[PDB]
């Protein structure tokens, strides 16, 4: 085979995980994707030099812990932990996935990058400054993102990439 | 010689969201043998408001000022007929009351009515985040008092019937976190006796991590 990361995204409903995942491999945006749809897609990337496919798992379908779908997240090798800047419970719910990722994961040291979607919206009701202090906690980068515009779209994946490299 | 002291609040009266409703209306008329789960449900929501100290407490250091226990208090009372649940938690904001209890916990509603009709069980209602309608299951009447660091106390209140008030509190102070108050219906009060409480909790909870205290009225 050929090189390899498997990034999952993980954040509330309705954050952007489909719109930043299909912008990442189609570059084009969806303005409505079934909410209820969870596949994971595959793209050719060179990054610092190196030539691997990204296999992404858009998380999604409904909660619920049983040990197929536990098996499947644990393969994860990084997480996007998605907020929405105009969705405070989206940026709450963060400590929820941390904390099933360290779950399935046994770890405090999984690679993970912060990334705080639809930054071209007007309407913020969470602060940067809040989200960098979270990201700070965890020991994680924090990346501002617009689906939309596709701004941060690569530099989230990319930098979750580096991350796993490093652990 | 002073003139009468009187207190005012403002009460407001919202109706639940459509699936709400059905579900409080299935859970109040129903009879379920597996109905002691209410209590978990309970335990579980303090449990989630006191994880949300130590979540805020990573980027907010003032949190960790605060000198109280976070833990979790059942007070039967046999005379007025009420089993109370009280947490030392992050509490609510008016907001959250609106939202929280009678909008937000709609996804799973739906799901849960369609898990019941496919033969699950009563004691699922917990995997489908709305575990504080099985109180329903006991009481013919609940009140939520909370308190959040910064806003005011607040009181919900909900006989079913398709809708709920907010108002002002300006009874009992309670400091920051909730107090349910389960009115219970006549023929439930056999969760105020200490010998069926400490079963249902040897049962079901088997692993939250913050102290329960049960207090007992000595006769
Ligand atoms: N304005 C704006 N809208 C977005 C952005 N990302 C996603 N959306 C929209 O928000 C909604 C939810 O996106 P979706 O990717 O389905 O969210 P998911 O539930 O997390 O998979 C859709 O209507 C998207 O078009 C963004 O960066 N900016
Ligand atoms: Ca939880
Ligand atoms: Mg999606």
């Amino acid at each position: 085979g050929m090189t390899e990361y498997k990034l999952v995204v993980v954040g509330a409903c309705g954050v952007g995980k489909s719109a930043l995942t299909i912008q990442l491999i189609q570059n084009h945006f969806v303005d409505e994707y079934d909410p209820t749809i969870e596949d994971s897609y595959r793209k050719q990337v060179v990054i610092d030099g190196e030539t691997s496919l990204l296999d992404i798992l858009d998380t999604a379908g409904q909660e619920e812990y049983s040990a197929m779908r536990d098996q499947y997240m644990r393969t994860g090798e990084g997480f996007l932990l998605v907020f929405a800047i105009n969705n405070t419970k989206s940026f709450e719910d963060i400590h929820h996935y941390r904390e099933q990722i360290k779950r399935v994961k046994d770890s405090e040291d999984v690679p993970m990058v912060l990334v705080g979607n639809k930054s071209d919206l007007p309407s913020r009701t969470v602060d940067t400054k809040q989200a960098q202090d979270l990201a700070r906690s965890y020991g994680i980068p924090f990346i501002e993102t617009s689906a939309k515009t596709r701004q941060g779209v690569d530099d989230a994946f990319y930098t979750l990439v580096r991350e796993i490299r490093k652990h | 010689t002073q003139d009468q002291p009187m207190e005012e609040e403002e009460v407001e009266t919202f109706a639940f969201q459509a699936e709400i409703a059905q579900l409080m209306s299935l859970i109040i008329n129903t009879f379920y043998s597996n109905k002691e789960i209410f209590l978990r449900e309970l335990i579980s929501n303090s449990s989630d408001a006191l994880d949300k100290i130590r979540y805020e407490s990573l980027t907010d250091p003032s949190k960790l000022d605060s000198g109280k226990e976070l833990h979790i208090n059942l007070i039967p009372n046999k005379q007025d007929r009420t089993l109370t649940i009280v947490d030392t938690g992050i509490g609510m904001t008016k907001a959250d009351l609106i939202n929280n209890l009678g909008t937000i916990a709609k996804s799973g509603t739906k799901a849960f009515m369609e898990a019941l009709q496919a033969g699950a069980d009563i004691s699922m209602i917990g995997q489908f985040g709305v575990g504080f309608y099985s109180a329903y299951l006991v009481a013919e009447k609940v009140t939520v008092i909370t308190k959040h660091n910064d806003d005011e106390q607040y009181a919900w209140e909900s006989s079913a019937g398709g809708s709920f008030t907010v108002r002002t509190d300006t009874g009992e102070p309670m400091g920051r976190g909730t107090k349910v108050i389960l009115h219970l219906k006549e023929d439930q009060t056999e969760y105020l006796e200490e010998r069926r409480i400490k079963e249902i909790v040897k049962k079901h909870s088997q692993f939250i991590g913050y102290p329960i205290t049960l207090f007992v009225e000595k006769e």
